[PDB]
RNA sequence: GUAAAGCGCACGCAGGCGGUUUGUUAAGUCAGAUGUGAAAUCCCCGGGCUCAACCUGGGAACUGCAUCUGAUACUGGCAAGCUUGAGUCUCGUAGAGGGGGGUAGAAUUCCAGGUGUAGCGGUGAAAUGCGUAGAGAUCUGGAGGAAUACCGGUGGCGAAGGCGGCCCCCUGGACGAAGACUGACGCUCAGGUGCGAAAGCGUGGGGAGCAAACAGGAUUAGAUACCCUGGUAGUCCACGCCGUAAACGAUGUCGACUUGGAGGUUGUGCCCUUGAGGCGUGGCUUCCGGAGCUAACGCGUUAAGUCGACCGCCUGGGGAGUAC
């Protein structure tokens, strides 16, 4: 069953990128909203909606560049059952810089390179490159 | 099964009211039921493993029904027991 | 658009997933080309083709199917234009070096029947070698004049035409052929969704890119 | 999956993991600071013995523990919910699912009698064998045990093993449909418990056919076999025990995603179904195959593809799944 709803979302992402899938859909949440947002703002997500009211949805638009898909690769982190806290001073370099690296941090979920300027340290969440 | 007269008999006894079948108490109810006559069953041919199964599982899905409500209010749970002299 | 309503869809019920966005529906269970964005795939084709055909571009129709060969001679015949409708002889793109030894020969065969240089030999020897120049004005024929590879190529079906296509893009030609359902358009780098037969189809088309391709020579 | 490696299969305690929203808490978590983390090593910069080794000043590091002050996204606790997960109810649907008890017809064998007469049976031939004490064939009557042709299938049901005539009683699961209800009650599971083909074991029954053993006949150089003529255990039954199999998809369970094609099976909404039919939409299941995966063979929406939760297991061959 659904042990970790952040991991289906990275996954409906990817096998929707190979899949040429125009965009891809499922239910939100606050968090995947969170991920979803720092998706769009590095520009990896043309944009992201939320359909639904009592049952919420997330209208998530992929982005494809060339003839080619936008997200070349993006696996998950700190899933369950085994979880991953970083400090200022840790936080991984996603492809040397050319990626990011999303962690929650204390004062939301921002992308790795914010976070390390902001002086502080969160959980990791994924590696989108 | 179980027949519908009594089912649906069981279903008000227990009830939080009238066709409400689903509460925790009900469910209970309604599988100590099956769960005592099917013994009445099963005394007899004792080889019927495969009818066991079901009996087995209605028993511990019992067990998993009152676990739960005994965490969602402890008032229910002990009350229930009661009206069912289970719980040993 | 005009005329293009004189071929819509085609193939049954066997498709191709790749040609989906280019299907409008499948009426009478046959599915229909979307020649409501047929007719705008034309112009990126007709358009980088008439292009490169400027400087007496090498254009190589291809068309071994029964049904457009004796046209697609016609087609490419009608200017610098190149053409293939007899068994598409494997390699005679890539393997170029080998495959014109052979148009050499077609080449000097003709002049034997030329010229008096065709009187020689017992009427058996005659008679048989010039079997050899039916089948080879056939299969190489069309291309016997056109040292070095074509500047682009324009095959009629992508599918009956697998082989000649898969060398075009694999010596980094410029490919255009018509694809509809059950072809397959991950080839072909212009891909002109339109039915791959109906006679009137093909010549509809066939000649539209042969003008094109012959008026711009100036 | 086939190289070593998926418990034979289920239920499930401990344990691990946990859909969704608001609040609250602040334990994990993050930040700041304060203690402390001996000096020497190590490391950077800099010195001193001609250099170097060596010596030395300072800093860094000591990835750690504790306290304090905060931060609250995420995980955890608590409160109040929510409904899509799971379950409950109603009504149907199909089924060789299971336990018990009946019962029918086809055949074999055996017993008795009739007709009839010199063979039958068997093989590659034969022979053993059964026949004039009358077989075989043929007909009538009876006894008895076991198994259910056809339907029947690319089929169905079950957790797995496995389950086929028909009838009754007791009983388990699965699926759909409209909906109604409970409100995360869930997934996995070492140990544990239970189920486990065939063969085998114990007690007491039963015993037609088939058949380890065994005895003849034949074959062969031999034939402790294959073949033939017989034939005990057993195969059947009740109850108990044994727990193994190439217990195999040689592929653990639950969940979410990812182009297609053809077909089987079972439920269902809708449309002149005039007739079948046509538009679909769930469950289970075959074959082909794309991407991708693969050492290849191949797998391929029922994955061996892309991912997550938990579990079992592998670490060269022989010795050896053996000894103790
Ligand atoms: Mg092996
Ligand atoms: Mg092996
Ligand atoms: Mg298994
Ligand atoms: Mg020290
Ligand atoms: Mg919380
Ligand atoms: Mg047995
Ligand atoms: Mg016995
Ligand atoms: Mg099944
Ligand atoms: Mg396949």
């Amino acid at each position: 069953s659904m042990q970790d709803p952040i991991a289906d979302m990275l996954t409906r992402i990817r096998n929707g990128q190979a899949a040429n899938k125009a965009a891809v859909t499922m239910p939100s949440s606050k968090l995947k909203v969170a991920i979803a947002n720092v998706l769009k703002e590095e520009g990896f997500i043309e944009d992201f909606k939320v359909e639904g009211d009592t049952k919420p949805e997330l209208e998530l638009t992929l982005k494809y560049f060339q003839g080619k898909a936008v997200v070349e690769s993006i696996q998950r982190v700190s899933r369950p059952g085994l979880r991953i806290y970083k400090r200022k001073d840790e936080l991984p370099k996603v492809m040397a810089g050319l990626g990011i690296a999303v962690v929650s941090t204390s004062k939301g979920v921002m992308t790795d390179r914010a976070a390390r300027q902001a002086g502080l340290g969160g959980e990791i969440i994924c590696y989108v490159a | 099964s179980l027949s519908t007269e009594a089912t649906a008999k069981i279903v008000s006894e227990f009830g939080r009211d009238a066709n409400d079948t689903g509460s925790t108490e009900v469910q209970v109810a309604l599988l100590t039921a099956q769960i005592n006559h099917l013994q009445g069953h099963f005394a007899e041919h004792k080889k019927d493993h495969h009818s066991r199964r079901g009996l087995l599982r209605m028993v511990s899905q019992r067990r998993k029904l009152l676990d739960y409500l005994k965490r969602k209010d402890v008032a229910r749970y002990t009350q229930l027991i009661e009206r069912l002299g289970l719980r040993r | 658009m005009l005329k293009a309503g004189v071929h819509f869809g085609h193939q049954t019920r066997y498709w191709n997933p790749k040609m989906k966005p280019f299907i409008f529906g499948a009426r009478n269970k046959v599915h229909i080309i979307n020649l409501e964005k047929t007719v705008p795939m034309f112009n990126e084709a007709l358009a980088e083709l008439n292009k490169i055909a400027s400087r007496k571009g090498k254009i190589l129709f291809v068309g071994t199917k029964r049904a457009a060969s004796e046209a697609v001679k016609d087609a490419a015949l009608s200017c610098d234009q190149f053409f293939v409708n007899h068994r598409w002889l494997g390699g005679m793109l890539t393997n170029w070096k080998t495959v014109r030894q052979s148009i050499k020969r077609l080449k000097d065969l003709e002049t034997q029947s030329q010229d008096g240089t065709f009187d020689k030999l017992t009427k058996k020897e005659a008679l048989m070698r010039t079997r050899e120049l039916e089948k080879l004005e056939n299969s190489l024929g069309g291309i016997k004049d056109m040292g070095g590879l074509p500047d682009a190529l324009f095959v009629i079906d992508a599918d009956h035409e697998h082989i000649a296509i898969k060398e075009a893009n694999n010596l980094g030609i410029p490919v255009f052929a018509i694809v509809d359902t059950n072809s397959d358009p991950d080839g072909v780098d212009f891909v002109i969704p339109g039915n791959d037969d109906a006679i009137r189809a093909v010549t509809l088309y066939l000649g539209a890119v042969a003008a094109t391709v012959r008026e711009g020579r100036s």
